[PDB]
RNA sequence: UGUUGUAUGAAAGGAGAGAAGGUUAGCACUCCCCUUGACAAGGAUGGAAGAGGCCGGCCU
């Protein structure tokens, strides 16, 4: 709804772990739920 | 209330709020390329 | 007499609802249903009409305009302001809505609201003419100090 | 079509016809509109209270029963109540305790009970009338509804002093011994 | 006696036909007599259905009553006579568990004081 | 939904080719174009096909 | 688990509703029409339980709707297979001897 | 203690069934139905609308 969320976000590898996808246990739990 | 199995059916047979358009500002068309 | 006139209402409505059911598209035709109520001077009809019409397409550019124009015409101002608010909410790149909102905030006489609207716009800072517009705005009133910021 | 116009149409239908059954239907509809509060005035403007009062005078028992039923729900309102009294229909109601049907008698009793006015406006009339003697037999009848009505009627239109005098008169008739008219109960 | 089921019939005829029968204040009661229930042991479902309308003081099935074969007769005591009228008004001639349902007023059963309050409330309503 | 049966085969082909050409018209025309002129482009498509058949 | 009712019950219901023309049965029309969906099942059970030629009367358990809309024969015809085979062999002998001895065998008219 | 809670078919009286000369064949796009067990097929090609802009009107 605001302007600041359409400007390009930082473009570099500040945090490899933060972008990494969740572990196998969480995805198996969500798979079983669904 | 109990319903007997024999009866047939009895009755004859806005979207989600609009998301804001988050767009780059439009570039107006030049007369040359509008001729194109 | 009068009964004939309500019959006139009803048959024109019936054929219009057929026309509307046929496509649900055709925005130019959507406006006509509304204006015919505007002639009939009963607005609640047109408020539901334009609500449905915004449901089909809010992306549209004439529709939000036309709605607010009917609002202005009917001299009812609080809803006109509020729904220009919602317009600028969901179409924040279209310049015209911003212009026709602040112009309105002037001629209706409420200085601060325009100020806040201008501040909100300062997020986007989308075009060159808009800034100039606000410069002229600020020189219109006693204030040159804000104009420096 | 229009409510009051519809009631007027029923009035016309009643007046022009002569078939007793097509009058049975009219007196049914009229007696059941008489139950309506709002339709009272509409009935008050069309002389149909006197239509009922004339209709009791007719000798078709079913029709008379219907007329009495119409009266029963109709009398209790103060305007209508006063009109009926002024007509002089009270002896017409009095004639109905000897009517053969149970319903008609009950309706008559209810109408009599309704005609009761505070401040002793009409009670005096009942004591003079022999209706009280008839009531004693009715109260001790086999019909539970009749018994309830008779007992209720006694409280509403009678007095303890009056009841004792009434009982004595009834007893005297059974006794077969005459009571002087001049003699009267003395307050203590 | 008065429980007999009268029969229907221009007079600006309505949608549903009505039998010729005038209702007097005395005729109407708060005791409602229901006859024609199928003998399939629905004692409680019928009573719940009627309790939907008002509040039921007392309900019992009176078996002495002469009824037809495999058919039942019941009594319902309501709390307010207007509730009894609406219960008749809507429940009468409603198909119930495969049977036609016939509700009639039962004034015989009500006692002297009950008649007193009935008549007095009729006077109260008519005056206003 | 109705299936595509032998009656409906050719009309369905034209119906789908029509829709796909329309999609590419929308993605091809520059932003803020004064007019769409889509119906005219589809008229030129028809005339091209008719000229193919007539050599 | 209820108790079977006397046959007079269903006989009286079927008798009363006959032809479904009385104005009193207006609400049973919907249920009769709704019960049409199961009438092939009722036909299947009826013909499945037909009496064998050596028995005069067969009495079957019946499950019937309370308005009289449909009646199901609620059983399965279980037989002992040797006894069953012997009974139809008995019929083979009797029917053959009867076709031999009956001078003129008249076949019944259909329908 | 009534009334607009609607529809089908028929009869009578009227209108008359697409194709820029005539006679016609159809299949669809949307939304309105009818027959039908329909993911089929029919109901006149089932019927009814169909370029752009401005406020039924006006302009190309
Ligand atoms: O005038 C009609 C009807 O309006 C009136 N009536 C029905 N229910 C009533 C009620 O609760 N109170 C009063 N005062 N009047 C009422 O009576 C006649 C005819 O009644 P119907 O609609 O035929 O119903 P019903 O009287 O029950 O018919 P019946 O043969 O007796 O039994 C089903
Ligand atoms: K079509
Ligand atoms: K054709
Ligand atoms: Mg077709
Ligand atoms: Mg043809």
């Amino acid at each position: 709804s605001k302007y600041t969320d359409l400007v390009p976000k930082e473009v570099m590898n500040a945090d490899d772990p933060d972008l990494q996808r969740p572990d196998e246990e969480a995805i198996k739990e969500i798979t079983e739920k669904t | 209330m109990q319903k007997d199995p024999m009866e047939p059916p009895r009755f004859k047979i806005p979207p989600s709020p609009p998301a804001p358009v988050m767009h780059s500002p439009s570039r107006k068309m030049t007369v040359k390329e509008q001729q194109e | 007499d009068e009964e004939e006139l309500n019959d006139y209402k009803l048959r024109k409505r019936k054929t219009f609802e057929d026309n509307i059911r046929k496509n649900r598209t055709v925005i130019s035709n959507w406006i006509k249903y509304a204006q015919w109520e505007e002639s009939l001077k009963e607005i609640q009809r047109a408020r539901s009409i334009y609500e449905r019409a915004l449901d089909v397409d809010y992306r549209n550019i004439t529709l939000w305009l036309k709605y607010a124009e009917m609002e202005m015409k009917n001299r009812q101002v609080n809803h006109a302001r509020n729904i220009w608010d919602r317009a600028i909410t969901t179409l924040p790149r279209v310049n015209q809505f911003w212009y026709k909102y602040t112009y309105m905030e002037e001629m209706l006489g409420n200085v601060a609201g325009a100020r806040q609207v201008f501040e909100r716009w300062m997020e986007w800072q989308p075009e060159e003419q808009a800034w100039h517009s606000y410069i002229n705005f600020e020189l219109r009133y006693k204030e040159v100090d804000r104009a420096r910021t | 079509v229009g409510r009051l116009g519809y009631l007027q149409a029923l009035v016309t239908e009643f007046q022009e016809t002569q078939s007793q059954d097509a009058k049975e239907q009219v007196l049914a509809n009229l007696a059941n509109f008489a139950y309506d509060p709002s339709n009272y005035e509409y009935l008050r403007q069309l002389q149909v209270l006197d239509l009922f009062l004339d209709s009791l005078s007719e000798e078709n028992e079913t029709l008379v029963e219907f007329a009495i039923g119409g009266l029963c729900n109709l009398c209790p309102d103060r305007a209508n109540k006063e009109h009926i009294l002024h007509a002089g229909g009270v002896p017409l109601i009095i004639n109905c305790l000897s009517s053969p049907n149970e319903e008609t008698v009950l309706s008559a009793i209810t109408t009599l009970m309704h005609l009761s006015p505070p401040g002793r406006s009409f009670l005096p009339e009942l004591t003079a009338t022999p209706v009280v003697q008839c009531m004693l037999r009715f109260s001790l009848s086999a019909s539970a509804r009749l018994r309830n009505l008779a007992q209720i009627f006694l409280e509403d239109f009678c007095s303890p002093r009056q009841v004792a005098e009434a009982r004595s008169r009834q007893a005297h008739s059974a006794l077969g011994i005459p009571l002087p008219r001049s003699v009267a109960p003395r307050q203590r | 006696s008065l429980f007999d089921h009268h029969v229907q019939r221009k007079y600006r005829e309505g949608r549903r036909p009505r039998a010729v029968k005038v209702y007097t204040i005395n005729l109407e009661s708060q005791y409602l007599l229901i006859q024609g229930v199928p003998a399939v042991g629905v004692m409680k479902e019928l009573v719940e259905r009627f309790a939907l309308y008002g509040a039921i003081e007392q309900y019992n099935a009176l078996d002495e009553y002469p009824a037809e074969d495999f058919t039942e007769v019941y009594l319902i005591k309501f709390m307010n006579l207007q509730s009894a009228r609406t219960a008749k008004r809507k429940m009468d001639e409603q198909s119930f568990f495969g049977g036609l349902l016939h509700v009639c007023y039962a004034p015989e059963f009500e006692t002297v004081e009950e008649t007193r309050k009935k008549l007095q409330m009729r006077k109260a309503y008519v005056v206003k | 939904a109705k299936t595509v049966t032998k009656q409906r085969v050719e009309s369905h082909f034209d119906l789908e080719l029509r829709a796909a050409v329309m999609h590419d018209i929308l993605d091809m025309m520059p932003e803020g174009i004064k007019q769409n002129k889509a119906r005219t482009i589809l008229q030129h498509l028809s005339e091209a096909w008719r000229c193919w058949k007539a050599n | 688990q209820k108790e079977d009712m006397p046959p007079e019950h269903v006989r009286k219901i079927i008798r009363d509703h006959g032809d479904m023309t009385n104005r009193k049965f207006r609400h049973d029309k919907r249920v009769y029409l709704g019960a049409l969906k199961y009438m092939p099942h009722a036909v299947l059970k009826l013909l499945e339980n037909m009496p064998m030629p050596w028995e005069q009367i067969r009495d079957v358990p019946v499950l019937y709707h309370i308005t009289g809309a449909i009646s199901f024969v609620n059983e399965i015809p279980w037989v002992i297979e040797p006894v069953y085979i012997s009974q139809w062999g008995s019929m083979w002998i009797m029917m053959r001897r009867e076709k031999r001895d009956r001078r003129h065998f008249k076949r019944m008219r259909f329908p």
